[PDB]
């Protein structure tokens, strides 16, 4: 199951 | 930016034995970026039953993608997978041959 | 007996054409077992193995919910990344991730991974300690100084070492009939004619899962390296993938060659000749 947390560049 | 040309191999699931259904595969890889067109071609003609994987890339960011159809191969029918991409200044057109 | 889990993410804008493309895609080892496309007609992260499938709603909303939030993500980023680089708004680019921990055959974390690259050059790296970033250049500077004031690094960290391998080491259960099964290759030798002069001597393996493998020629016991053709490893589109190996030989020296086979699914390597 994927990480929640992707954040912006 | 970086742009790299596709990889093409065009191959069966199973051994090829005239008669007996099959798939015919077209395999293209190492590409940049990914916008890509495949046509799977029987005799010269485009084939219009295909489906394809899901997109995917490697570990050097490069795209690869599998096209493929149920076909049954005979000793005179000719099949072949033409591609086009951003680096080819004209379609790419690689004939199966049942020895590669 | 060591195995994986990576999830890869593509974003592509298209000025003119609506809005950046986001896809993700999930593999355990060399099997894809979910995918999401915002193009789709009603996005939604969806089963393309079928260990998977027994997970239940819950599950699939978390997931889809988490897809449709990075769309967004990315397509943000994608904005910021064209005015570290000064670029128009006119162009395509594309900005690539992936992530995900590496596990050995105890099931204990090997490694961890995050990476991204646009336009298919390497921009930022989580490193192996899992603390600190790689930056490629000015741009992604700024990109690591943001992550480092929002301690980005931390909260994958977390991830990396507990939620990813709890959760790759459950697939590797639920699917243990075929993520942990090596099937291994079938291999022959083809031998083709060029001339009167010479002939192809191909080594074929097929129907081998993993897709990793070696496959060599050898000429009196040495290594035909820089003479050998290696064809990619393909996938066959059944899970399993093929390779071949070619070398040209002079005509009548063909018992000089052998063709040398490496597979986790092997008891033992394999010494192949051509038999006519």
């Amino acid at each position: 199951r994927e990480f929640s947390k992707e954040p912006e560049l | 930016m970086i742009q790299r040309t596709p990889k093409i191999q065009v191959y069966s699931r199973h051994p090829a034995e005239n008669g007996k259904s099959n798939f015919l595969n077209c395999y293209v890889s190492g590409f940049h970026p990914s916008d890509i067109e495949v046509d799977l071609l029987k005799n010269g003609e485009r084939i219009e039953k295909v489906e394809h994987s899901d997109l995917s890339f490697s570990k050097d960011w490069s795209f690869y993608l599998l096209y493929y159809t149920e076909f049954t191969p005979t000793e005179k029918d000719e099949y072949a997978c033409r591609v086009n991409h951003v680096t080819l200044s004209q379609p790419k057109i690689v004939k199966w041959d049942r020895d590669m | 007996g060591s195995h994986s889990m990576r999830y890869f993410h593509t974003s592509v804008s298209r000025p003119g054409r609506g809005e950046p493309r986001f896809i993700t895609v999930g593999y355990v080892d060399d099997t894809l077992f979910v995918r999401f496309d915002s193009d789709a007609t009603s996005p939604r992260k969806e089963p393309r193995a079928p260990w998977i499938e027994q997970e239940g709603p819950e599950y699939w909303d978390r997931e889809t919910q988490i897809s449709k939030t990075n769309t967004q993500t990315y397509r943000e980023s994608l904005r910021n990344l064209r005015g570290y680089y000064n670029q128009s708004e006119a162009g395509s680019h594309t900005l690539q991730s992936m992530y995900g921990c590496d596990v050995g055959p105890d099931g204990r974390l090997l490694r961890g991974h995050n990476q991204y690259a646009y336009d298919g050059k390497d921009y930022i790296a989580l490193n192996e300690d899992l603390r600190s970033w790689t930056a490629a250049d000015t741009a992604a500077q700024i990109t690591q100084r943001k992550w480092e004031a929002a301690r980005v690094a931390e909260q994958l960290r977390a991830y990396l070492e507990g939620e990813c391998v709890e959760w790759l080491r459950r697939y590797l259960e639920n699917g243990k009939e075929t993520l942990q099964r090596a099937d291994p290759p079938k291999t022959h030798v083809t031998h083709h004619p060029i001339s009167d002069h010479e002939a192809t001597l191909r080594c074929w393996a097929l129907g081998f899962y993993p897709a990793e493998i070696t496959l060599t020629w050898q000429r009196d016991g040495e290594d035909q390296t820089q003479d050998t053709e290696l064809v990619e490893t393909r996938p066959a589109g059944d899970r399993t993938f093929q390779k071949w190996a070619a070398v040209v030989v002079p005509s009548g020296e063909e018992q000089r060659y052998t063709c040398h086979v490496q597979h986790e699914g092997l008891p033992k390597p394999l010494t192949l000749r051509w038999e006519p």
